[PDB]
């Protein structure tokens, strides 16, 4: 079904922006704004694979040490 | 308007179908880069029959020819070093897609409704790549592809009654033979075109409502053509993706591989390491986690029955995890967890690797078991945070 | 349908690399998915070292 | 660019011939470079420079 | 003259990141208690010690990110070439320094300045 | 004339002392039959992962 | 038992043919292929190279054809229909050590000594197990005994391997005259058995250069395109008569 | 008379293709 | 003019890909080196009786 | 019947033989011919539906 | 490139059963679809009864 | 059904049933009867081209 609207809308030619300088632009907020708002995200998906990843080298080395005469 | 004469002639019968469903499909406009992966998935499907097609012209399905014939396509046929690795590989960047396709799905929650049966049609893809890509392995007929196939008949023999029927009626005999080899070779030539059919209606399905967003809510209001919005969207990922490849083909083309497969099939000594491809490792995980037989080929089977379940459980009526921060949180837990077992699965079955894989095996059931309880829960969320 | 590997595993028998089946010397299943022991075949001697599967 | 867009761009066919052009001088100069940092990268290793090359007994 | 060490490229770049964090919290310590506060925080001790801790947490993860691209620059450097030269790590000072020095000054000239002062210290090193 | 892989071995010896040193101590140790068990796999692996770590960068340096 | 079964690891040596941009050292494949055929031929089959392939890569063709000339190669039937002998050309694989797999194992104590053609890429770490394999002979560790008939080498799996040592110094005699050392031997063998395993890699990585050079042009000119045709939408200004 | 020019500029680009795809230098 | 010339690069690179991916195909089913190994030998011959054939 | 129609490329004047060799894969109809032939004949009646 | 069969067709030579190409004595066409004649290949006598091709 | 079992051989030719020579060959080379219409007009001209 169809929605019923009502909006203006102002748009600029193609041939009368520049390209490509946006993506070089206010960096360092970008970078903020990734890592602010997704640093909780990261804890949950990097440390468990860490932290599995430690204790089995750790689990490992000292199994290997037991095992030596 | 009365259609006397001919306008543009994509909106001719000759056309049409393909205009509708092309060029002038609806799309919602905040669609971001993650949504171009079900094309990729398409590309990779098409360099896989082509790449396919053109290698069967030199490769000989018999115990005593497969191994020869794949060095004779690396080896002889000009250029055939480059369809053998671009076949090779694509196998793994077609899994690596596909992988991420899932994800996305996961994550904004595109499998609730009104898209059940898209979910749906896509786990029986699925499994259909798995089989057509375990078959293929096995064309080789190195030590890998001999003892690949082995024990994957052998899950048949799980079944108490007429399991061990099955396992001879697989393999053609009493053993993983020509026979074998032979019979794979055919169903490997023709799961590809099933394939085909099955991402067609996929796609059929999907274009009923439409795609998801990344907000999950309606999108009728901002929706524009995918041409040419999401068909430059979708060039830049290809030539992204190429680039990736190109990597894989030219400069690492054995890493996401096992030396051993170059070694001709020996059935009497089996090799000391027996993995599957890595994009296996996460079912040999589950596989193995379970000390039993029969729970182990269950526990395979209740994977793909979760993914079959999991549109249907009563949920809550909000779908992107950029809204539910329970839910977004259990994701990324759930993405470390099949991370997780892809790693044990390369992993020989010992301390400590056993009591990790089983735990890694619970942690992946609870996420299908936990999100209903979510969904029951978050529908009161509107009732208790007014105002 | 794998082999197990000999001289390996935790009771001095076999081991097989495929899913860690651990068989004991007389080839008995001591750990793993494996249900059952290593069948025993038919077989006999003929005089001292010729051995008749 | 509107000196090369009036000679070039004007009409398809052109620019059609234009990217033909272009697709085939410039992969055969990137081809030369490509060769050119391989045989400096590469001195004395090709099997040109075998020092007992024909002189097998 | 050096033979006294277990290395580890992976484990060098994380040790040196730890070893930043420890410095970088201890120097910013000793920067927050040098200042004074405010004159609208002198009755209140919460937001001093607030104010202290955010220094140690904003300064350790810069000083860790300084001793973390550093040392992953240096090895990476000397890994792919695999020759050891002091011309390894300078490289390392280099990229450390313009690019995290420049990320908090918010400056091109700073992060040049950064990276040839970071260049020097090593090429002396 | 000398084989400049023995020789490197050689001078590599004071960059893994501690190794060398181990071995050497489970050595002693171990100069008791026991039923013929005991051995020293692991520490000579240690000490030799340590000479070849230190050889193989000096190698190649002086074959051509 | 714990630490002997995997066996010792290899080191990272600096192989002439590691690189991005760096091609096989094609004297070292001529010294390699002669280490081959003067001592790892005698029990090692090469199976899938023939004496055409070493053509433009070590010897020139006249070389090789020479080479080919002196073995004798099974061929027929005849017009009469028996088996005859005729020299080798340059289509012949090379020579089989024995006639079949069970001969192989008779002549050395029961042990296959495995064909040589993808031996570096058959292995974890091919060209430097191999190397380290072939110069890793020594005394076994403590409380450690070798049976009869098995050497030791802590790079083979298990310690124990039906190989005796072969690279000794002076060996071969090298045509150019280098010193042939049990080093020196053992990285020319390597270099000519990773030439055999993949004959293709100084193609395959030009390839790679030229081609993800060129595409990461095209994916520059993607961003534009794709950015040029999105700016009449991610510019626009969209008034709305909502507030909250 | 501008569609025997658009055949003539399509039969040039027709030709500039034909050899690039097939690159007879050898043969001419 | 400029975005023209800009896409036009691009371009290059799209018709080279093609070319060189459809070319690839084209060849592998073009003679085998095997193949080409073996197409030159000679064969010595005796004497047959008159009015007679033999291949 | 297959040395007949793989020859019909040679009509053609100019590339009529190198049609017939590449078709062929070599300078007969061998076993390089019959397993292209193979690959074709499971691909084609995909087409056909 | 089929076989003309020996002593057959209507010229005393070679005749071709697939098409009905029809060759004399000296392996030229006469009648049928066949361009050219039989190809000559490069052969010597080096005595009475020894040839070479 | 009345082919399959009954007359499983009539409408081929029995000369497939040699394993391929290629030194000798056929007097009677034919294709299978549904490509005999265009093989009698191929054979009609008197000319390859
Ligand atoms: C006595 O002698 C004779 C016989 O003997 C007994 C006969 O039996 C017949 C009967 C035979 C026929 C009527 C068939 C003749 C007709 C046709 C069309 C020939 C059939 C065609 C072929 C055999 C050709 C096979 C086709 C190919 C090899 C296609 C090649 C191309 C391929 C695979 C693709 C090309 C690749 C690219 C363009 C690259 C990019 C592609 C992508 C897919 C991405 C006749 C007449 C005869 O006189
Ligand atoms: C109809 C299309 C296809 C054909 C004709 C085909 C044919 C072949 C052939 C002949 C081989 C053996 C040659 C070789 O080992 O390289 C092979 C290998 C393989 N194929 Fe396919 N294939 C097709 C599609 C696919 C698809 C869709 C997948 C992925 C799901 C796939 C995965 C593989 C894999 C993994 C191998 C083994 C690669 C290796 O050598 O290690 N194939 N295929
Ligand atoms: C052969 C492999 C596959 C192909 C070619 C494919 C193709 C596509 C395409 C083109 C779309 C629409 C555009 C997009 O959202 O990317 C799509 C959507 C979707 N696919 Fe797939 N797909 C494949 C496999 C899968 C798998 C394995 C699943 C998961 C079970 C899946 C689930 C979905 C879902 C849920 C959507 C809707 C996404 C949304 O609109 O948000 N697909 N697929
Ligand atoms: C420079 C000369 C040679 C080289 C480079 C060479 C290479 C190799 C390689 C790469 C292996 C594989 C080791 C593994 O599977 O892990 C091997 C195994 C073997 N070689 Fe050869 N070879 C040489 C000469 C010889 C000779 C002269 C003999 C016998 C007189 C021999 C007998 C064997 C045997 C029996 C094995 C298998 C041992 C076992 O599996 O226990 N080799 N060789
Ligand atoms: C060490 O061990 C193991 C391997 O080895 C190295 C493996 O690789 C894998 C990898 C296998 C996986 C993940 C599952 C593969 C799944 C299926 C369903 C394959 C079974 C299908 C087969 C054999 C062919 C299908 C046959 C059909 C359709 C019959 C045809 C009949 C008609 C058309 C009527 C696993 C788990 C493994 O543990
Ligand atoms: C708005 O809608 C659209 C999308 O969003 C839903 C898209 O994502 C895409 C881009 C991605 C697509 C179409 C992926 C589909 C891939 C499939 C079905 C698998 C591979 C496709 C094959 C083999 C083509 C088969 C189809 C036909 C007609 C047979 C003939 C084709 C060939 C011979 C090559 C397109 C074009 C689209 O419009």
């Amino acid at each position: 079904q169809p929605v019923k609207l009502k909006a203006v809308v102002y748009a600029l030619s193609p041939f009368q922006q520049k390209i490509m300088t946006g993506l070089w632009k206010d960096l360092p907020e970008k970078i903020h704004h990734k890592v602010s708002e997704n640093w909780i995200s990261a804890t949950l998906l990097v440390t468990p694979v860490v932290g599995t990843y430690w204790y089995a080298q750790y689990f490992k080395e000292q199994e290997k040490l037991e095992h030596r005469f | 308007t009365i259609r006397n004469q001919r306008f543009s002639l994509l909106k001719q019968p000759i056309s049409s179908t393909l205009n509708q469903h092309l060029v002038d499909y609806p799309t919602p406009s905040n669609l971001s880069y993650w949504w171009g992966f079900g094309s990729l998935a398409g590309i990779c499907l098409v360099i896989q029959i082509v790449t396919g097609v053109f290698l069967a012209m030199h490769y000989t399905p018999h115990v005593d020819l497969a191994f020869n014939s794949v060095e004779h396509i690396m080896r002889d046929v000009e250029g055939g070093w480059l369809l053998r690795y671009m076949h090779a590989n694509g196998a793994s960047m077609f899994f690596i897609v596909v992988y991420l396709h899932i994800f996305r799905g996961l994550y904004y929650a595109s499998y609730s409704s009104p898209r059940e049966f898209v979910w749906c049609l896509g786990v029986v893809i699925f499994l259909l790549m798995i089989v057509t890509a375990f078959i293929g392995y096995v064309l080789p007929w190195g030590q890998m592809s001999f003892w690949g196939a082995t024990v994957i008949t052998s899950l048949a023999s799980a079944i108490p009654v007429v399991g061990d029927t099955i396992v001879t009626w697989l393999w053609g005999g009493f053993s993983v033979d020509n026979a074998t080899l032979n019979r794979f070779f055919s169903l490997h030539y023709l799961l590809p075109f099933i394939l085909v059919g099955a991402s067609l209606l996929h796609l059929a399905a999907l274009h009923q409502y439409g795609s998801n967003n990344p907000l999950g809510v309606h999108s009728e209001m901002d929706k524009i053509a995918f041409y040419p919005y999401f068909y430059v969207k979708d060039l830049v990922g290809w030539v992204a993706f190429a680039i990736f490849f190109s990597i894989w083909i030219f400069y690492a083309p054995n890493v996401l591989g096992h030396p051993d497969n170059y070694i001709p099939a020996n059935p009497m000594s089996t090799p000391p390491h027996i993995v599957p491809e890595w994009y296996f490792l996460p079912i040999y995980a589950i596989l193995r986690s379970i000390p039993d037989k029969a729970g182990g080929v269950a526990a395979i089977a209740l994977v793909f029955i979760c993914l079959l379940a999991l549109p249907f459980f009563k949920s809550m009526y909000v779908r992107s995890s950029s809204f539910r921060p329970i839910y977004q949180g259990m994701f990324w837990l759930l993405l470390a967890d099949c991370l997780l077992l892809g790693w044990i699965g390369c992993q020989p079955v010992e301390a400590p690797f056993v009591t990790i894989g089983q735990i890694s095996s619970l942690v992946f059931f609870l996420f299908f078991a936990i999100t209903p309880i979510l969904g029951r829960v978050g529908r009161g969320i509107p009732n208790s945070y007014t105002d | 349908g794998c082999i197990p590997l000999p001289n390996a595993g935790d009771y001095g028998g076999w081991f097989c690399p495929c899913h860690g089946s651990h068989y004991d010397i007389s080839g008995r299943i001591r750990k793993g998915p494996a249900p059952y022991n290593l069948e025993v075949p038919t077989y006999s001697f003929l005089e001292e070292n010729k051995l008749l599967i | 660019f509107e000196g090369f867009y009036k000679l070039i761009m004007r009409r398809n066919s052109v620019y059609v011939t234009f990217i033909i052009a272009g697709a085939f001088f410039g992969e055969r100069a990137v081809d030369y470079g490509v060769h050119k940092l391989w045989e400096r990268n590469n001195v004395g290793k090709r099997y040109e420079d075998i020092s007992v090359l024909g002189q097998r007994p | 003259r050096y033979l006294e060490e277990e290395d580890g490229p992976l484990m060098k770049t994380i040790k040196g990141s730890i070893t930043g964090f420890g410095a970088g919290t201890i120097y910013g310590t000793i920067l927050a208690t040098w200042k004074d506060v405010p004159r609208v925080e002198r009755n209140v001790a919460l937001p001093g010690l607030i104010r202290t801790l955010k220094m140690m947490g904003t300064h350790g993860l810069t000083f860790a990110a300084i001793g973390g691209v550093y040392i992953g620059v240096e090895q990476l450097v000397q890994n792919f070439r695999s020759k050891r030269d002091f011309y390894n790590g300078a490289i390392g000072g280099f990229v450390a320094g313009a690019s995290v020095l420049g990320y908090r000054a918010r400056s091109i000239p700073t992060a040049i300045a950064a990276g040839a002062t970071l260049a020097v210290t090593s090429a002396l090193i | 004339v000398v084989d400049p892989k023995k020789y490197l071995e050689e001078s590599c010896k004071p960059k893994c002392v501690k190794p060398l040193l181990e071995y050497q101590a489970c050595v002693k140790r171990i100069q008791g039959d026991d039923s013929g068990h005991k051995h020293c796999t692991g520490q000579y692996f240690d000490y030799w992962q340590c000479i070849d770590k230190c050889v193989a960068p000096k190698l190649f340096a002086k074959l051509k | 038992a714990d630490e002997a079964e995997h066996g010792l690891e290899c080191p990272n040596y600096p192989w002439p043919h590691e690189g991005i941009l760096s091609s096989y050292d094609h004297a070292s494949i001529r010294r390699g292929h002669q280490v081959y055929q003067q001592v790892c031929a005698s029990c090692h089959s090469m199976s899938l190279i023939s004496y055409r392939d070493l053509v433009g890569v070590a010897y020139t063709e006249e070389e090789a054809k020479a080479m080919a000339a002196e073995i004798e190669v099974v061929d027929g039937p005849n017009d009469e229909g028996e088996m005859f002998t005729r020299p080798g050309k340059l289509s012949d694989r090379l020579p089989e050590p024995y006639s079949n797999e069970s001969a192989a194992r008779f002549a050395n104590g029961g042990a296959y000594p495995p064909d040589l053609s993808l031996v570096t890429k058959a292995r974890h770490n091919g060209q430097n197990y191999v190397f380290a394999l072939l110069t890793g002979y020594r005394d076994p560790p403590a409380g450690i005994s070798i049976r009869e008939g098995l050497h030791y080498n802590p790079y083979f799996p298990g310690g124990a391997i039906a190989m005796p040592k072969m690279l000794n110094d002076e060996a071969v005699e090298y045509e150019d005259g280098t010193p042939a050392t049990e080093a020196q031997m053992g990285k020319d063998v390597v270099s000519f058995l990773s030439w055999a395993a993949e004959p293709e890699m100084e193609e395959r990585k030009l390839m790679g250069f030229k081609w993800i050079f060129l595409l990461s042009l095209a994916l520059l000119q993607a961003a534009y395109y794709r950015r040029l045709k999105w700016s009449v939408l991610k510019s626009r200004k969209l008034v709305l008569d909502v507030v909250n | 008379t501008i569609d025997i020019q658009a055949a003539a500029g399509w039969g040039i680009a027709a030709a500039a293709g034909a050899i690039w795809v097939v690159q007879p230098f050898g043969w001419i | 003019a400029f975005a023209y010339f800009v896409l036009s690069g691009g371009r290059f690179v799209y018709a080279s890909v093609l070319r060189l991916l459809v070319l690839k195909l084209i060849v592998s089913m073009s003679a085998s080196k095997d193949v080409l190994a073996l197409a030159s030998l000679e064969v010595d011959l005796g004497s047959i009786e008159p009015g007679t054939t033999v291949t």
